[PDB]
């Protein structure tokens, strides 16, 4: 919940999509 | 485990020594030590046991109210200045096993003399550890006190560390 | 020896002997004794020593660095001119250093020196060492272990416009 | 309360042995064998030159051209300068106080 | 650095080719010069390290931890000779082989360059670390926690560093370092930067696989393990907070009590200890929390008592351990109580105690002693108030020190022990080797007070 | 000045030379400890040529030989201060060293290490001299932890005697609490000021000096054994008598104050410290001296009285005398060493008897021993003209006079009392009376080395006081003028002692039985301190240390 | 040394006890644990909380320093009960009274001093007197700065 | 002395304080006061290294005393007459600190008697 709430914050990718 | 004599010979020694301390001189020691011995000797002749361990306590408290709270202590005794002062000079027999051959040639009628003893306490191991066997109840002993040797030649079951234990002054 | 204008001391005044007494002084004998025991025979051998150093003399010299372009100069992330500002700083640091070692045995003996009388006769010793003190403190305190001419720039820029803040509010 | 007639003899047995035991601790005549106003002033002499003369020439060439070369390494607080007094250095004399009061 | 990694792998080949009965001599023999040549990285200088090639470095900071590595593996070689004698010799060989393995990745990890070569040869030297103890050793959570809480985050952390900043050379992260700003995810960066590192040192509360580690581990081990491999951290710590500020001065708060706390803490638990490997061990950890400390509130002076600290706790600590083992080489036994009064014994022995506790209690002007007074001078500076926590545990520390003398040295000799024959040759020569260049560092401490100074 | 510096330290190198030799070196083990004697016996020699230029032109230097370590903007050398206080003690020192060295042959003479025991015999005094010859902190520093060392392996002597052990930790335990504070006040003048050099130091003369100087008073607590710190001297006594009479006189006891000392430039400014002092003094001498009242071991006794003439010195520090407080060191040293010798001579003549109530009749037995006893006595007590009257009754008259506390002054008047009355207690139980020892008659004294090196002491507890107080520059304005009942205060109360104690030690004699006080129990058990806090702090400590 | 000869867990049952008590060379009167909270003695006895010290001197012990014999359960702190650290032998002044004494001597002399630093002993004099304006230049004072003179008269 | 029992136990207001006094005018109840004369110079002082306690009104009488302590080496007992100069100049400087002691109790009790008087 505490590391859900920093990443919705801080925008941190789960499934990031492919970029480089 | 102490009778009830062996409590009021304990007390009386104990209750002479702490007299001892206050008095310090000896006149004043001798001449209290006997009104002491007087108050020992009123009661002697007591037979009613119930009324003898009540004398027993009483006198145990008194004797705590007026010990000394420095009394003398003997210098070698428990607690006194001089106990195991030597203790770091005592070192065992075996250490001489270790001996460098050149540490022990400065010395042949000494270590000549030793290995004798090594060897009559080797002839005489077997003959010791059966005596205990058939002298020793079934169960094990109950208490701790060891025999003697009954024959003649045979030496008392487990005496090397007695016999062979350092001098009390070994330097 | 040493550079007296760098480690000065003062012109030494020692009184004459004025003996009110007829005693004679022990230390006046013990002196003679030992020049003749201890002094002469050591001089004797360092005449010697220096005499086989003359024969050969050979020289060292004092490593002189050119100046670089100070951090100021170098474009952000440049580290071949960011290396040679670096370690010019790294330099000057140990010698600010030392220059404060300086400055401090000059008043060490100062206060040696002057004896009882010496909350007085130090004052400039003290008032050199207390202006030198806080440059130095200025320069480098507070940059931590990690320290470099970057952070030390940062402090100054820091510095400088609380200065220029003040300046305006006055 | 005294010893029974075991406790007795295993007490006496004991003493024998550690009785032969304590007289076998002396030493032979033998053993160890090892293998192979004037003096009173000696020994202080030899002393005195070993332990005074020797270190203090050497303290004196390690102060005197290694220590005193360097800056601030022997400083020695300045000598008292009394009324009356005159200077080596310089010969400056130093003029005697005011005349005291009568006390 | 080839001019000792070449010479060290070289340690290999004559270790298996050499005669059955000199692989002891010709190990030994050829691992002390080796060591005498690593003097040769003294050439420091005052604003440059020195810095050899693309890989490799060296820095007033690894110079002394890479001479005291080179230094241990001779003695480590002394301290196992006598317990692997009934050892068949392939095993002998591989014993020793393990050995050197560890100087090689250790010299390497040391002088590595780039943070990642660093952190690749930093896990490397778990390998011949865990073999020794295990296949050598008298008699999980820690390695699951270890990897999940400390290497895998290091790995990512390192990793994401790289992508962002570019480079992970560490010459090139001293020009290129920016300021780390407060955020969540930087909190974690913290952590993930760190977390390895503080239990390997070990950190309070992530102590308790030391004292089993000592416990279970010969001779060889622990004293590697005690002399260097804790140093690690420390070592690992000292470069990584480089880039770690200013985020530092906030983070280190919890560290920096768990220290301050734990130095108490494992000083008082040294009293109790009933086994001289555990309480040499709670031993570490307290001197180790007082680096720690060091190294979080980073100041000029804590760096200098930091290095110093390092490498005075290597070579005390390995010598306790050397000399608890000669003890348990006679008597077969850890327990302190066991075994008493041994000075009447054993005259020489005694002394070589004597000393290494006086520098276990920092005993001035021992490199022990600097080291911790640089420390508790820069945390006064910090926080007045620390000097008593620091006071307390120099008060602590000075008694388990000598109740760990008074109980083996002191007192009555064990009737019932009469195997304890006179100490070896071999023996009093390794506790000289300890002590003998401890004590000369201070005549010359300079030379271990690290980069700072 | 070539002569001057050149003599210095060839006193120090003299001292370490029988140390350097121990390592084959044309080492004599056939009389090691004759050779150790020797060069304390020169080393006085030549520290006396520097203490004479000294009182004839007050010539002080401050040598910075060698250069040992610079960190950042602090130069650290090996660097000595000779001065008034160093010129004046070193000399005493070496002479009461060179009679316990000659003490120890005669008393230590079967010991199998006799020659490790002198060794570290010397190994204390070489500690000692760092000490007071050191010009910065952290080489002070390696002189007062050194002497702390020395005291735990000297006080252990005997070491398989675990009372011994005990009270050798509990040394190290009372003087390490002592060190916290020493640490403290190096931590405060480095980070304030930028040096631990004395010169520096005294240069920059902080205002705010409370916390420096609280440091510096806790270490002297723990080293001179002031009252909170106190416990481990008394204890002390476990090691050879030798020992105390070199712990007690010229080293460790008396660091504590000398490090005060050295500070009183600092101490002049600060009222607080001072009072923080005088009462630690005030509490420490009146308590120990209430101690020896009662106590029956002749070693305990000496031992208790010289934490109350550590007190008086403390006191005379609290009042702004420290040049008085150093001339009591220097007296005290004499007659406080003699003291224990004479002791020793008593113990070793009734085969290791230490308890006055076994004594007895030893005044003609053992004339000698009786008149450095009687001498010594007298001295410790204030008899004009002898050694102890030249400090003691100046420290009286400056106390008397002062702006003081006046509790202070009223506790410290009554311990001079205390000292009167333990001093007859010795004298009667000792040499008067009856015998009352073993009958088998061991008692001789007519061993050389016994009686010269008792009787270098009884000249010096004759006459150092006078010769000293007669050469040293004056450094105050001695208060001189005081009404009649304020100047004779010391001899009064000493002897209103005298009679008291003479009193009650004739009560003895009597034929009445005798009921212990309260007030009794307080005094044999020394309060209760070491009772409650040496079974309390252990267990409290150890108890939560397992758990 | 086998398993069953080693501390094991709590006893639970009588017959455990029995197997415990005679494990430690106890009888099974005497055999006590600790309780079973969670410390973790497991079936470890507790014995009487006595310093070694108070163990007669004169018997022959298999260990005379420690006070101990050979196969005889120890304390489970025996080495905070060495006769180097905490003892518990009876004193003849009861521990109550000790401290109340000792506390009260403290606090009474605490009290005194206070009192003697408020009301402190001095001499009828007044200030001592210093010429050249109390010797502000040798003080340390600035000798730009005039300082307001201080005067000193006669009487 | 007697003077304690009367600041601490009788009344505190005609007693001197030893910190606060004199709180009364030099030259009240004196019409021209001469000033103390100083003999030794400052650099006289300075140049003989008197502690700094000691440069008080006599110090011209103990730079004497240890000029001739200087000058009669190894003699320590040849000064024993200039020594005693100083020792008694101390003397009068003490007793003067007596009479200012004296003086201003007097005045308190004059303040005291007036101020009745006017009520
Ligand atoms: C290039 C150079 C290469 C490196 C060479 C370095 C020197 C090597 C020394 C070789 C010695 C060979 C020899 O013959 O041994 C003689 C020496 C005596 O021979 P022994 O008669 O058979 O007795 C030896 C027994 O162990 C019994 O010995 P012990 O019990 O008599 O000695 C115990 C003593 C051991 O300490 C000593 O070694 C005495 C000297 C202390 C200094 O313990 C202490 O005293 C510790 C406390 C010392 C107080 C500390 C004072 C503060 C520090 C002051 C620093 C100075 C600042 C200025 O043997 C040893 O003691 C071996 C120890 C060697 C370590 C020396 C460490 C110095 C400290
Ligand atoms: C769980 C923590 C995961 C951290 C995370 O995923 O955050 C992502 C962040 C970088 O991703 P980014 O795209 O830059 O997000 C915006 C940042 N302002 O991440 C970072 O910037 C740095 C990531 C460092 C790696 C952390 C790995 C997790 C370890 C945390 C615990 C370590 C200590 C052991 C407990
Ligand atoms: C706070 C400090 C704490 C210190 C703790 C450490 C304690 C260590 C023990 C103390 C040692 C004291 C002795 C110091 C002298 C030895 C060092 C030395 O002498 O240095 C060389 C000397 C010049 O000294 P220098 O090198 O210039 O000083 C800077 C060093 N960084 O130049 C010379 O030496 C030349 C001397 C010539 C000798 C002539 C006699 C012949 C030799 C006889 C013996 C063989
Ligand atoms: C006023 C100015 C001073 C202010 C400071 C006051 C603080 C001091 C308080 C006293 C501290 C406790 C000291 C204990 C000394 C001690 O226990 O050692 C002696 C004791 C046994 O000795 P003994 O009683 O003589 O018995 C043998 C004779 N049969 O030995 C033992 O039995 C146990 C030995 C091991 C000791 C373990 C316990 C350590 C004590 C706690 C140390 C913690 C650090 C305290 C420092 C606080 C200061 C910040
Ligand atoms: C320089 C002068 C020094 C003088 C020091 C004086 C202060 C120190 C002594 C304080 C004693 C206080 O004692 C306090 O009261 C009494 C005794 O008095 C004690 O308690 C008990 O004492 C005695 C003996 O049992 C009983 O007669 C009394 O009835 C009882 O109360 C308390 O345990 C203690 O709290
Ligand atoms: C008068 O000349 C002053 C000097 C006299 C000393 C006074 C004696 C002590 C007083 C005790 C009272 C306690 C109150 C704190």
């Amino acid at each position: 919940a505490a590391l859900v709430k920093m990443g919705q914050l801080e925008g941190w990718q789960v499934f990031a999509e492919p970029k480089v | 485990y102490l009778t009830h004599q062996q409590k009021v010979l304990r007390l009386y020694k104990r209750a002479l020594r702490h007299l001892e301390s206050w008095c310090i001189h000896r006149d004043k020691y001798r001449y209290f030590a006997c009104l002491l011995r007087a108050r020992f000797d009123e009661h002697k002749n007591e037979k009613d046991m119930v009324k003898a361990t009540q004398l027993l306590r009483e006198a145990e408290e008194e004797f705590w109210h007026g010990q000394h709270p420095q009394p003398y202590i003997f210098p070698e005794s428990p607690g006194g200045t001089s106990y195991e002062r030597y203790e770091c000079y005592k070192v065992p027999e075996w250490c001489l096993d270790d001996w460098h051959p050149s540490e022990k040639a400065m010395y042949p009628d000494y270590f000549a003399k030793r290995e004798q003893w090594k060897k009559l306490r080797r002839e005489s191991w077997e003959r010791e550890v059966k005596q205990l066997q058939e002298e020793t109840p079934v169960g094990g002993p109950r208490t701790e006190a060891l025999p003697p040797a009954r024959k003649q030649g045979d030496l008392p079951p487990l005496w090397w560390h007695i016999v062979t234990r350092p001098r009390e002054r070994p330097m | 020896s040493w550079d007296k204008d760098v480690y000065p001391e003062p012109p030494r005044r020692t009184p004459a002997p004025s003996p009110q007494t007829s005693l004679p002084n022990p230390i006046t004998y013990l002196t003679k004794a030992f020049d003749l025991l201890v002094d002469r025979p050591v001089t004797l051998v360092r005449e010697f020593i220096e005499r086989q150093h003359a024969k050969n003399k050979y020289y060292y010299y004092h490593r002189e660095f050119r100046r670089v372009p100070d951090i100021t100069e170098c474009q952000e992330k440049d580290v071949l001119c960011m290396f040679e500002a670096e370690m010019q700083w790294r330099r000057d640091y140990k010698v600010d250093q030392e220059i404060v070692n300086i400055i401090q045995e000059r008043l060490k003996a100062c206060q040696q020196r002057e004896g009882e009388s010496h909350r007085q006769n130090c004052a400039k010793e003290l008032e050199q060492f207390t202006q030198v003190v806080k440059a130095y403190q200025d320069r480098y305190h507070d940059l931590g272990a990690h320290y470099s001419a970057r952070k030390c720039l940062a402090k100054q820029k820091q510095r400088m416009l609380a200065e220029r803040k003040a300046a305006k509010e006055a | 309360s005294g010893y029974t007639p075991e406790e007795k003899l295993r007490l006496q047995q004991l003493r024998e042995l550690r009785r032969r035991w304590l007289k076998d601790q002396e030493l032979s005549p033998r053993e160890p064998v090892l293998p192979p106003v004037i003096y009173k002033t000696y020994r202080h002499s030899i002393f005195a030159f070993t332990h005074v003369l020797i270190p203090v020439w050497i303290i004196h060439y390690y102060l005197k051209y290694h220590v005193t070369t360097k800056p601030y390494t022997i400083v020695e607080k300045k000598p008292r300068i009394f009324p009356g007094d005159t200077i080596l250095e310089t010969g400056e004399v130093i003029p005697p106080m005011k005349e005291f009061p009568d006390q | 650095m080839l001019k000792y990694i070449i010479p060290t792998i070289m340690l290999m080949p004559l270790t298996w080719l050499s005669k059955n009965n000199m692989i002891w001599v010709n190990s030994t023999a050829h691992s002390l010069l080796i060591s005498f040549t690593s003097l040769l990285l003294m050439n420091q200088f005052g604003d440059n390290s020195l810095n050899f090639s693309l890989l490799f470095f060296s820095d007033s900071l690894s110079t002394p931890l890479l001479i005291l590595t080179m230094w241990l593996l001779p003695l480590m070689l002394m301290a196992s000779q006598h317990h692997l004698s009934k050892e068949n010799l392939t095993r002998k060989k591989l014993f020793i082989t393990m050995l050197i393995s560890l100087q090689l990745f250790l010299i390497m990890t040391f002088t590595a360059m780039e943070l990642i070569l660093f952190y690749i040869l930093f896990e490397a030297t778990l390998v011949p670390t865990l073999i020794i103890i295990t296949r050598w050793g008298n008699q999980g959570l820690y390695f699951l926690f270890y990897t999940l809480a400390g290497s895998l985050p290091l790995l990512v952390a390192l990793i994401y560093i790289q992508n962002t900043v570019g480079s992970l050379n560490f010459l090139m992260l001293q020009y290129w370092v920016q300021p780390v700003h407060n955020s969540w995810s930087n909190v974690f960066m913290w952590l993930a930067c760190m977390m390895a590192f503080m239990v390997k040192m070990p950190l309070y509360g992530l102590h308790l696989w030391l004292p089993k580690a000592h416990v279970e581990a010969p001779i060889a081990g622990s004293m590697v393990l005690a002399a260097v491999l804790l140093k690690l951290g420390g070592y690992g710590m000292l470069r990584i907070t480089l880039i770690l500020n200013p985020m530092t001065d906030f983070m280190a708060y919890p560290f920096i009590m768990l220290s301050l706390w734990g130095m108490i803490m494992t000083s008082s638990i040294c009293l109790r200890q009933t086994d001289l490997k555990s309480l040499i061990a709670y031993s570490s950890v307290s001197h180790m929390a007082l680096v720690i400390v060091a190294i979080l509130i980073q100041t000029p002076w804590s760096y200098m008592g930091a290095t110093a600290l390092m490498i005075a706790h290597g070579l005390t600590s390995s010598m306790l351990f050397c000399l608890a083992n000669s003890n348990y080489e006679r008597i077969h036994s850890r327990t302190m109580i066991l075994a008493r009064g041994l000075q009447t014994l054993l005259p020489l022995m005694a002394t070589w105690w004597l000393l290494a506790s006086l520098t276990n209690l920092a005993l001035p002007p021992t490199i022990n002693l600097i080291g911790e007074l640089f420390v508790v001078m820069s945390t006064f500076s910090w926080s007045n108030i620390t000097i008593i926590l620091m006071g307390v545990n120099m008060v602590i520390t000075a008694l388990y020190s000598l109740y760990m003398l008074i109980m083996t040295q002191r007192g009555k000799y064990t009737y019932h022990i009469n195997n304890i024959s006179p100490s070896f040759t071999r023996e009093n020569a390794l506790m000289s080797l300890h002590i003998l260049p401890l004590l000369l560092l201070t005549l010359n401490p300079k030379i271990i007070l690290g980069p700072l100074y | 000045m070539n002569m001057f510096s050149s003599l210095s330290l060839v006193t120090l190198l003299l001292l370490t030379m029988p140390i350097m030799m121990m390592s084959f070196n044309t080492y004599k083990p056939s009389n090691y400890p004759l050779y150790v004697k020797t060069a304390i016996s020169y080393a006085f020699i030549t520290s006396m040529i520097p203490t004479m230029m000294f009182i004839h032109s007050g010539q002080e230097l401050i040598i910075s030989n060698w250069h040992w370590l610079t960190i950042q903007t602090l130069k650290l050398s090996l660097s000595f201060k000779m001065d008034y206080f160093s010129m004046m003690f070193i000399p005493v020192a070496l002479f009461v060293t060179w009679s316990i060295m000659e003490f120890s042959m005669w008393y230590m003479y079967s010991d199998p290490n006799i020659n490790k025991f002198f060794k570290y015999l010397l190994l204390f005094l070489i500690t000692m001299l760092i000490l007071v010859t050191a010009n910065n902190l952290f080489q002070l520093f390696i002189g007062w932890e050194g002497v702390g060392i020395m005291s735990f392996l000297l006080i252990g002597w005997w070491y398989g005697r675990a009372d011994a052990n005990t009270a050798a930790l509990q040394a190290i335990l009372y003087n390490r609490i002592g060190d916290i504070g020493f640490i403290l006040a190096m931590a405060w003048f480095l980070t304030n000021l930028n040096t631990w050099d004395l010169q520096q130091i005294f240069m920059l003369n902080p205002s705010d000096s409370n916390m420096p100087l609280i440091g510096l008073a806790l270490a002297a607590t723990g080293k001179s054994a002031q009252f909170g710190l106190h416990p481990w001297l008394p204890s002390a006594m476990e090691g050879p008598t030798p020992v105390s009479a070199l712990l007690h006189s010229s080293t460790m006891v008396v660091a504590g104050i000398f490090l005060l000392i050295r500070f009183y430039p600092l101490t002049e400014n600060n009222k607080y410290i001072q009072s923080i002092t005088l009462c630690l003094g005030a509490i420490t001498t009146l308590f120990t001296a209430m101690c020896a009242l009662t106590q029956n071991d002749i070693k305990k006794i000496i031992a208790f009285s010289t934490s109350s003439q550590l007190g008086l010195m403390m006191v005379t520090i609290g009042i702004n005398q420290p040049y008085l407080a150093f001339l009591h060191i220097c007296t005290h040293a004499f007659f406080k060493a003699m003291l224990f010798m004479c002791s020793g001579s008593i113990i070793h003549s009734l085969n290791d008897e230490q308890d006055i109530r076994k004594m007895g009749g030893l005044f003609k037995a053992m004339p000698f021993t009786t008149t450095a006893l009687i001498v010594g006595s007298l001295a410790l007590t204030g008899m004009p003209f002898l050694t102890g009257f030249y400090s003691k009754d100046l420290i009286i008259e400056a106390a008397n006079t002062s702006y003081t506390n006046a509790w202070a002054l009223l506790m410290t008047l009554i311990a001079t009392s205390f000292t009167a009355i333990y001093s007859t207690r010795i004298i009667f139980f000792a040499l008067l009376g009856q015998p009352r020892f073993p009958t088998l008659v061991n008692i001789n004294e007519n061993n050389p080395l016994l009686i010269n090196s008792i009787k270098r002491l009884l000249i010096g507890s004759l006459f150092a006081g006078y010769i000293i107080s007669n050469n040293i520059p004056p450094t105050t304005i001695p208060q001189m003028t005081m009404p009649y009942y304020l100047k004779t205060t010391a001899l009064i109360v000493t002897i209103l002692g005298f009679i008291l104690a003479l009193e009650i030690s004739n009560m003895t004699k009597n034929l009445k039985y005798h009921y212990p006080s309260n007030a009794f129990k307080f005094s044999t058990l020394l309060g209760y301190f070491p009772t409650i806090m040496h079974r309390l702090a252990p267990y409290m400590n150890l108890s939560m240390s397992q758990k | 040394i086998t398993k069953d000869m080693l501390p094991g867990p709590y006893p639970k049952t009588p017959e455990e006890r029995a197997a415990a008590a005679k494990k430690y060379n106890m009888r099974v009167e005497d055999y006590e644990p600790y309780p079973d909270d969670g410390t973790g003695y497991g079936d470890y006895p507790k014995l009487p909380d006595r310093s070694q010290q108070e163990r007669d001197p004169w018997y022959d012990w298999d260990h005379p320093d420690l006070r101990l014999n050979w196969g005889e359960p120890m304390h489970w702190d025996l080495d905070m009960y060495i006769r180097n650290r905490v003892d518990t032998s009876p004193t003849p002044v009861n521990w109550n009274l000790m401290c109340k004494h000792l506390f009260g001597f403290v606090a009474f002399m605490l009290f005194m001093f206070w009192v003697g630093e408020t009301y402190p002993a001095y001499q009828p004099v007044g200030p001592k007197q210093y010429p050249y304006n109390n010797l502000y230049l040798e003080r340390g004072g600035d000798p730009n700065k005039e300082p307001e003179p201080v005067v000193h008269y006669e009487i | 002395g007697a003077h304690l029992a009367r600041r601490y136990l009788g009344d505190a207001s005609v007693e001197p304080d030893p910190l606060r006094m004199p709180t009364f005018p030099p030259d009240y109840g004196f019409p021209e006061r001469k000033e103390r004369e100083m003999v030794a110079t400052q650099q006289e002082m300075n140049d003989a290294q008197l502690v700094l306690q000691q440069r008080d009104y006599c110090a011209h009488y103990l730079i004497r005393f240890l000029k001739c302590k200087r000058d009669s080496f190894p003699n320590f007992l040849a000064c024993k007459h200039e020594r005693h100069d100083w020792d008694y100049c101390e003397h009068l400087d003490y007793v003067k600190r007596m009479k200012e002691f004296e003086r201003e109790r007097r005045l308190l009790q004059r303040k005291k008697r007036r101020e009745q008087r006017e009520a």
